[PDB]
């Protein structure tokens, strides 16, 4: 129930990307679930602004909100697809596809 | 090279915008009525190559005001 | 349908070794013209196109040679020229030892095609057979295993 | 109702930091309010994972959640304080104190 | 220089941790019941210098297992 | 209570918003006498002034009533 990285398997047929993505058919792109409750853990790596807004939120929960648990580092994957013209293209490092780390921001 | 597109969307500041291409996107949340947007697109061209689903229909074109009168369907 | 070579190349990328080419594209053949006495000559037309900001590292040409009524040593040879006007330019000359696919490096021709500062996207391939284990042999041309290009490039 | 930057005034007396912070007594540290609704705008600068998770969320709203509006760039401020030993120290660039930009991650 | 601290918190992975200092934190959100955590601290030393409020009591110490038996209070005042 | 020079140096940096001083860290440590001074390990010292007049005593502070020290990471 705290900010952590959870498993999420994305099947490209569900989002309609199976038309141009050749391989893989599905892959593991994680998700960051949980809340950012004070005290914020170190592995969350909170920023100074995240600490300030959290302490202020404790006093005014209705006016100010907590920091959010979001991906703080993204890992690339290899994918084989077709571009706009239909040329089969293979990229070894398709960046921004998988969650490396979570955190509170 | 930027193209002028019809701008019918809450993010629009005026009736047209300029961008790398033109987009018409039809989104339907599970609980709400579907919505249709018209505007410019600049970042993720991969969305254009996707096939329409029961939730989203993301259409793109590269002509001047090509996104003006096109209508889309879902499923 | 993409060539099986790209799929196998993908499975080689996933299995555990830091490839030197970040981008790999596959260009199929547009049209081909056969020529008919001493040997068998074809003229192949393509449409290679690479973004200018990328730098080419390698370019391959995949052909499929065989014959009817099929030694492990039948003597064949493929010679390839870059067509300019009607003059040619020598690229490679590869000895053939058995039927199947062949990989012929033609990086310089593709580099000239991309940075088209000078005709392009056309090359003539001649095939000869020598020994008696197979009288005549040629590349598979459209009447299944059509030829295609494979360009390796980096985004530098 | 969309991801944007809002004003938030932090008074260090409210969080108990008035004991060691000498100046300023209060300052403007913004907040990122609003939702990340598809289609995600360009000024939000969404990542590839944010788009994928959003498209997956549309099919399974109960299993997967939307992207979150978080600060994507932080600006420093000048502060004069006392450290653990009590030495009055002045830092010109106290980093991570103010929100420069928001986005969906 | 690393110190071992008592770890009584949901964020804990084991009964002890190692960190730059030890912490005992008593937090009360404006609407909810108060909670108390015990663990290690490494990033934000400023929290140790803060004065206790009616919402948070952030206590720190630099000794081995110094955060084990210390008691804190909260007060509206 | 801190000296008025630390507060004056604060108002000088925030007001212009373009001073861009050479060193981001400035500390203020409180016959012949001495004071107990501690600079961080990873940071590099820039300047030291025994302070009313100014004396560049930067040579001594590298090894060993408000002396002001200028340092940076
Ligand atoms: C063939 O190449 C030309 C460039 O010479 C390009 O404009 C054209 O789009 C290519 N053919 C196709 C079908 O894209
Ligand atoms: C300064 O004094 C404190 C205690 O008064 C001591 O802990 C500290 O080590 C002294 N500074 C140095 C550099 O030793």
């Amino acid at each position: 129930s705290h900010c952590q990285k959870t498993s999420l398997r994305v099947n490209f047929e569900d989002i309609g990307w199976d038309s141009w993505i050749i391989a893989p058919k599905e892959y593991e792109a994680y998700e960051c679930k949980g809340g950012c409750f004070f005290p914020l853990a170190d592995d969350v790596t909170p920023t100074k602004h995240a600490i300030v807004q959290t302490l202020v939120h404790l006093k005014f929960p209705t006016k100010v909100g907590k920091a959010c648990c979001v991906p703080t580092k993204l890992s690339p994957i290899s994918v084989l697809y077709k571009d706009d013209m239909g040329v089969p293209t293979l990229k070894y490092h398709y960046e921004g596809m998988s969650v490396a780390e979570c955190g509170c921001r | 090279p930027l193209v002028t597109c019809t701008c019918e969307s809450p993010h629009c500041k005026g009736p047209t915008c300029r961008g790398a291409w033109c987009t018409v996107v039809l989104v339907r949340e599970e609980g709400r009525h579907p919505q249709e947007h018209r505007g410019c697109g600049n970042l993720h061209r991969e969305l254009c190559r996707g096939r329409p689903t029961e939730f989203v229909n993301h259409y793109c074109c590269d002509s001047h005001l090509c996104n003006h009168n096109v209508s889309l369907v879902l499923e | 349908e993409p060539p099986q070579y790209m799929i196998d190349l993908y499975n080689r990328y996933t299995s555990d070794t830091t490839p030197a080419s970040n981008i790999v594209r596959s260009f199929s053949m547009e049209d081909a013209i056969s020529i008919t006495f001493p040997f068998q000559k074809h003229i192949l037309l393509f449409n290679i196109s690479i973004p200018r900001h990328e730098q080419i590292t390698r370019a391959e040409l995949r052909l499929y040679v065989s014959c009817q009524n099929h030694s492990h040593d039948l003597k064949g040879s493929v010679v390839i020229y870059d067509v300019l006007d009607g003059t040619k330019t020598f690229l490679v000359s590869q000895d053939i030892q058995d039927e199947g696919w062949e990989t012929l490096e033609v990086s310089s021709a593709v580099k000239r095609w991309v940075r088209s500062d000078s005709s392009k996207n056309k090359l003539e391939v001649t095939v000869e057979s020598h020994r008696k284990g197979c009288d005549t042999l040629d590349i598979s041309v459209p009447p299944r295993n059509l030829p295609f290009f494979v360009v390796f490039s980096n985004d530098h």
